[PDB]
């Protein structure tokens, strides 16, 4: 037939139909339970919220994520996710309809087992298969040859392929993420007399986080300069129309990718992450990663993060070697667009594991076919 | 055995395929001793015996499978006798009806014969393309279903010349003709189709590119109504892109060629090598043929099947747009973005000849645009895919233009009255190859092949039913399937899925399709095989011949896709009336071209398997169209492309032969002893065949037809015929001796 | 062949001697052999001739001795019937059928001879009673 696929990460669930050139469905990852009691009679209450819904909803809600990092935390509210994505968004039944999904390198092996085992348990999908979220990338990129960056919600990592290969001994991985760039953006509004505590109002707060933020080609000739003027301030306005001016801040907060220091982390930068993870493979490759770095995800998409690493870079590389940085403004869905590429490669059919093996061989072999 | 003194053979020889020769001594188990109509010996490897020629009444009878020794070269012989000392020029093998196009015209398409054949049963004459026509049009009396004429060969052997008189007597046993005639019409069309639709290709001019169907209705009572066209298959890689010796689609150059002309003046055209799509063959005359000329009777011709020249200025204005984009010219800004340079010529006259402003051309021609659900992106592309976007764009414009065109030849032709059932005439190329082979030549060969297979089905269906009436089982009769090749080059894993999967796949290449192939096929499958000196082709067995293709352009004809909001800049030009028009009624502009002619195909043959096919085939018996002449490796050539021959190889494993025992006997009693002799004649041949031939499975007795397999007509009467020579000597001699005897008298006198 | 018999057939051998040398040619002898009984056909005569050449069989000549074992080894009824039922089945058989067949197949005679044995024996139909001209050929 024609096949499902779909990412979840901690940030915005991203699902279509393979073969389609955007998702189809897309909507954050959230699952969102009534905090008050209920006072009106015939109010239409709900066990719970999904999406836009809870996004509507969310005064009157709490709100809680089932994946933090690349993990999947708390299983049963993860499946009413699964359920509403192919049920309501999608309205295809999961039975005619095999299903790809994507998952951060060097996680944890049950994370995987399990998802593996829900799907054919409990939707009774024909077939699945898992795929990294890097190489996807790759596909998206129109390439076979690179490094891949590749940061949102969640985990943040790089992995080098060469030319169709992997090199699993170089895959790095790292936790600073639009997630912890938030709770950083919090914790520094703070301190210009502005609070934000409940999920609800950091849901606010992101919203300022992809609105005002950038990043400062150099950082403290800018630090320096908005302290010595105001031009470089911007305001903003919440839900119910108060106004909130936003300053020097407004570009320190995603200096954290560049310093981990900040958030209280020892940690390099994802520049010297990625020159790091060039130095692990060798001089026969080296050159065409430098000259190929390819970002996916929401968090490289702040405002002059490119020039901001190929200036990082270049300056710490090797001098005389051209260094190029590559972002495609999809880069926000790439790694969806390659797994509706993948899915729909011809050689990939035999690749699918499918119910027979799996009731075979148990859930165990998933890690054997799939990486 | 059966190569006996004073019997006769033929031999390969360098000029004409195969010679007649005599055995002067018997066979027997190396060398052979042979007379030529010069003397030769002809000697005997790995173990094998020559093609051994058939008794000589069966030669130039109606019907090749009539003979007993069927191989190419009775076929070639039978035919030959045909067309140059009879000047018969149809045949029968099989249902399949042979015609070896004269270029000298004939009487036999005079209105008599209609009248004559229109009362007559299938066997029941001479045959010719009438007689194809009686069973199709009694066929569509006798019982409900539609019915349909399939007609193949080189688009020089006579094919229209068929569909014509076809038509013909249509018209005439219709009575009708006065009352309205399609057939000025469908003929008076055929100059527009065949401008957009053909080509030169290396092997000849004027090669047609496109199947070719006319669908015509008739009354409920059987006169003609009306006739409606289709078009299938049509070449659109040919348009952006032309092997060496060949040019591009014949209206290109009829409108260069009118440069001159102040009709025209607008549209700035050049002389025909100025244009990237009309340069790259190099080959921009056709021998013989002046172009300008030429272009009036294309312009009448549309005048005369009713379009407006209001309309016919803008398809000219069209096609010059075409050729303008063809010269738009980038350059690269960086390796992924690409930009065109300012106030650049030929987009500058583009924009004007369509009506469009030039940013929006500009801005989307070096712009892909993806849309997300809820936001847009305006993305930049790379040099190359803004070359195969361009040239997408021409493809897709052209084959609008050609379906609209069509779509006005239906609109004239196209009378609406109820349409009680129709009959249809296809035309289709033959199987092709040549010295080099390309993906054109690889979907005109799947599409040959794929109608193989449903002719192969039908005759088997048709041999089936016939062995019904006569209650004879099955196992005797075998079918012969070519699903074994077709499974390679339609399904999933085959050649053309690998190939739109290398157009999907990044940083695609010819040599990593090639080496896909390898890996998947070459060890697995006994139809695939690698060329030895070469990792660059790949070879796959047919019905007709081993065939190598090339992949070295293979994979840049494959893409097709065509940006949604490039069209839409053509779709909003308010200057005239027709680019608004082409464009009316998604995902098809992702079909690669690979998949839209599968497409095309498969509803192609939904639309014949829903009727009854006949069939023609065409062949074109000298190279240089002489009057008379045949020659013996062109007419191989034609018969192993037509298929002709695989007809053949698969019936002589058959019963190929079939004798009503009273038309047996007066042949066969010769052998057969009266004092034996039965009152019942199924009983006196079951008791005579048993005596005569060896074993009971070479022989079968039915009803009222007798079945013999290929060897045995031909050994019968060579018994015959030594039984019979052996009782004329023995006559003679005692004449001889008797005579003598007197004249001894006349010595005593 | 007794005394008797040799000499009747060397008085025949004489009356064919068209030169006076007391022989006759090879291509003779089977003429000679057809008036003194023999009926051997054209491919007998030439192996028991040793399949002469043209030269040999026109102009060499030989006389009776050397002829003598030829004879011997050339002299050395319901096929003939069902021969002539070949062409027959009410018990007659064409003019023109008999004449093409033994004109054209076999060992071909000229039209001249045909006509002269067929002279006399087809009715007026052009029907030949093949037992009476079969018993006629034989006697
Ligand atoms: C006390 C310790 C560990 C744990 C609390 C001990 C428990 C016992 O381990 C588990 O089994 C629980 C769980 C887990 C969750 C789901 C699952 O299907 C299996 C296990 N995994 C986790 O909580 C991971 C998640 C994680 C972060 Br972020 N990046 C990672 C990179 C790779 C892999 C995984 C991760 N996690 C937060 C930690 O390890 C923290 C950082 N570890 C520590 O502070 C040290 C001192 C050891
Ligand atoms: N325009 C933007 N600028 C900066 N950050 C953004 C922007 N859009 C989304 N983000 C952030 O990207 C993160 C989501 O990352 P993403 O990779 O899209 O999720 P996932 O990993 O589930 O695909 C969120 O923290 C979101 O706030
Ligand atoms: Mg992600």
């Amino acid at each position: 037939t024609t096949a499902l696929v779909c990412d979840n990460g901690s940030g915005l669930v991203k699902a279509g139909f393979a073969g389609d050139d955007a998702p189809r469905a897309v909507f954050p990852s959230i699952v969102g339970r009534p905090r008050h009691q209920g006072v009106m009679v015939g109010m239409g209450q709900k066990d719970s919220y999904v999406g836009d819904e809870a996004q509507s909803k969310r005064g009157i809600l709490t709100l809680k994520y089932p994946i933090e990092h690349g993990i999947i935390t708390n299983w049963d509210d993860m499946e009413k996710i699964w359920h509403h994505t192919f049920y309501n968004e999608l309205r295809v039944a999961p039975e005619e309809h095999p299903t790809l999904l994507t998952e951060a390198p060097l996680n944890p092996k049950a994370n995987r087992e399990k998802m593996t085992q829900i799907m054919f348990e409990t939707f009774n999908v024909p077939a699945m298969y898992v795929a990294i979220q890097a190489v996807l990338s790759l596909y998206a990129s129109g390439r076979t040859t690179g490094i891949v960056l590749d940061s949102g919600d969640g985990v943040t990592h790089n992995v080098p392929i060469y030319e169709g290969y992997a090199l699993p001994h170089a895959i790095m991985r790292l936790d600073l993420a639009g997630r912890d760039l938030t709770d950083y953006l919090m914790k520094i509004l703070t301190e210009r007399g502005y609070s934000f505590v409940t999920t609800a109002e950091r849901e606010i707060v992101r919203d300022i986080k992809e609105k005002l933020c950038y990043v400062a080609l150099d950082f403290e000739n800018e630090m320096a300069t908005a302290a010595s003027s105001s031009s470089l301030e911007k305001s903003y306005e919440l839900p119910d129309g108060q106004v909130i001016t936003i300053g020097n801040e407004r570009f320190r907060c995603p200096e954290t990718l560049f310093q981990p220091s900040f958030i209280g982390m020892e940690s390099a930068g994802i520049h010297e992450t990625t020159y790091n993870s060039i130095m692990k493979c060798d001089i026969d490759i080296r050159k065409d990663l430098y000259a190929n770095n390819v970002m996916s995800g929401g968090t490289t998409m702040y405002p002059g993060i490119a020039d901001r690493m190929q200036k990082e870079i270049t300056a710490l590389a090797p001098s005389t070697m051209k260094i190029k940085i590559i972002a495609p403004p999809e880069r926000k869905y790439s790694v969806w667009i390659g797994g509706s590429i993948l899915a729909s490669l011809s050689t990939f059919q035999q690749m699918w594991i499918t119910k027979q093996e799996y009731d075979e061989a148990g859930p165990s072999i998933v890690h054997r076919k799939c990486f | 055995e059966l190569y006996t003194k004073y019997a006769r053979v033929w031999i390969p020889d360098p000029e004409e395929v195969w010679k007649s020769a005599e055995l002067l001594k018997d066979y027997k188990p190396k060398v052979l001793q042979l007379r030529l109509e010069k003397d030769l010996e002809y000697c005997l490897d790995p173990k094998e015996l020559p093609p051994l020629r058939n008794p000589d009444i069966l030669v130039g009878e109606n019907d090749l499978t009539a003979l007993s020794y069927l191989h190419e070269p009775a076929v070639l012989h039978n035919l030959k006798v045909r067309f140059i000392d009879s000047k018969l020029i149809y045949t029968y093998c099989g249902i399949v009806l042979v015609a070896i196009n004269p270029y000298e015209q004939l009487p036999i398409y005079g209105e008599d014969i209609i009248n004559a054949y229109s009362g007559q049963n299938m066997g029941d004459m001479d045959p010719h393309i009438f007689a194809v026509a009686e069973e199709a049009y009694k066929q569509m009396a006798r019982d409900e279903r539609n019915q349909s004429i399939i007609v193949s060969g080189e688009s020089g052997a006579g094919k229209t010349v068929s569909a014509k008189y076809a038509m013909r007597y249509f018209a005439t046993v219709s009575g009708s003709a006065s009352e309205a005639n399609v057939e000025e019409k469908v003929l008076a069309s055929n100059p527009i189709m065949e401008s957009i639709g053909n080509a030169k290709t290396t092997r000849n001019d004027n090669s047609s590119r496109f199947g070719k169907y006319i669908e015509i209705g008739f009354d409920k009572r059987y006169r003609i109504i009306g006739a409606n066209m289709r078009t299938y298959l049509l070449e659109k890689s040919r348009v952006v892109f032309q092997a060496e010796e060949e040019r591009n689609y014949h209206i290109f150059y009829q409108l260069c060629a009118s440069a001159a002309l102040p009709e025209f003046k607008t549209l700035r055209l050049g002389n025909a090598n100025y244009f990237h799509y009309t340069k790259q063959g190099g080959s921009p005359v056709i021998d013989g043929i002046d172009d300008a000329k030429e272009m009036v009777n294309t312009r009448q011709a549309c005048t005369l099947l009713g379009i407006s020249d209001s309309y016919q200025m803008g398809i000219f204005r069209i096609l010059a747009g075409i050729l303008h984009l063809g010269n738009v010219e980038f350059a690269s800004r960086d390796s992924d973005s690409c930009a065109i340079p300012p106030k650049h010529d030929p987009l500058t006259i583009f924009c004007d000849l369509m009506g469009v402003d030039y940013e929006e051309m500009a801005h989307w021609l070096c712009h892909r645009k993806l849309a997300t659900a809820t936001e847009t992106y305006i993305k930049p592309i790379s040099k190359l895919h803004a070359i195969n976007a361009r040239d997408a764009l021409a493809k897709h414009i052209y084959a609008n233009l050609f379906n609209w065109i069509v779509d006005h030849v239906n609109k004239a032709l196209h009378s609406t009255v109820k349409q009680h059932s129709f009959i249809g005439v296809l035309d289709i190329y033959g199987f092709e190859t040549f010295e080099i082979n390309s993906f054109e030549q690889f979907c005109i060969n799947y599409a040959n092949e794929k109608l193989q297979q449903q002719f192969n089905m039908h005759v088997f269906k048709l041999e089936q039913e016939e062995y019904m009436k006569e209650q004879i089982p099955w196992t005797l009769i075998d079918f012969y399937d070519n699903q074994p090749c077709i499974n390679l080059i339609e399904a999933k894993m085959g050649v053309l899925d690998l190939l739109d999967e290398e157009c999907k796949m990044p940083k695609g290449s010819d040599d990593t399709w090639a080496q896909k192939l390898y890996n998947t096929h070459l060890n697995k499958c006994a139809l695939f095989e690698k060329p030895r000196l070469s990792n660059k082709a790949f070879i796959i067995k047919h019905f007709a011949d081993k065939v190598e293709y090339q992949c070295e352009g293979f994979l840049e004809k494959n893409k097709d896709t065509v940006y949604e909001e490039q069209i839409k800049v053509l779709k909003s030009s308010k200057k005239f009336k027709l680019l608004p028009e082409l464009f009316q009624d998604s995902k098809e502009h992702k079909k690669t071209v690979g998949h839209q002619f599968r497409n095309s195909l498969h509803l192609l043959m939904e639309t014949l398997n829903a009727t009854t096919p006949h069939y023609v085939r065409c062949i074109k018996p000298n190279d240089f169209k002489f009057p008379f002449t045949f020659d013996e490796k062109r007419a191989v050539q034609q018969l192993r492309a037509c298929g002709v021959l695989e007809t053949i190889r698969i019936s002589a494993a058959g019963f190929p032969s079939r004798w009503t025992y009273q038309e047996f006997f007066s042949r066969y009693r010769v052998l057969m002893k009266q004092k034996d002799v039965l009152s019942d004649r199924k009983q006196t041949c079951k008791n005579v065949l048993e005596k005569l031939i060896l074993d009971k499975d070479k022989y079968q007795f039915g009803k009222t037809k007798i079945f013999f397999r290929a060897g045995q007509v031909a050994y019968l009467e060579k018994i015959r015929a030594d039984k019979l020579r052996a009782a004329c000597i023995r006559i003679q001699k005692t004449i001889r001796g008797w005579l003598m005897r007197k004249k001894y008298m006349r010595m005593r006198r | 062949f007794n005394k008797d018999q040799l000499e009747e057939f060397k008085e025949a051998f004489e009356l064919f001697d068209r030169v006076g040398d007391g022989k006759i040619l090879y291509s003779q002898c089977g003429d000679v052999m057809r008036a003194l009984g023999q009926n051997p056909t054209n491919a007998e005569v030439l192996k028991v001739l040793g399949n002469p050449k043209s030269d040999e069989l026109k102009s060499r000549r030989v006389d009776f001795e050397t002829f003598l074992p030829m004879l011997q080894a050339v002299a050395k009824y319901e096929d003939y019937l069902e021969g002539f039922r070949v062409f027959d089945g009410n018990g007659k058989v064409m003019g023109a059928e008999l004449r093409h067949v033994l004109t054209t197949l076999g060992e071909k005679m000229t039209e001249e001879e045909v006509e002269t044995v067929l002279a006399g024996h087809e009715d007026s139909n052009g029907c030949i009673n093949y037992e009476a001209f079969l018993k006629h050929i034989l006697s």
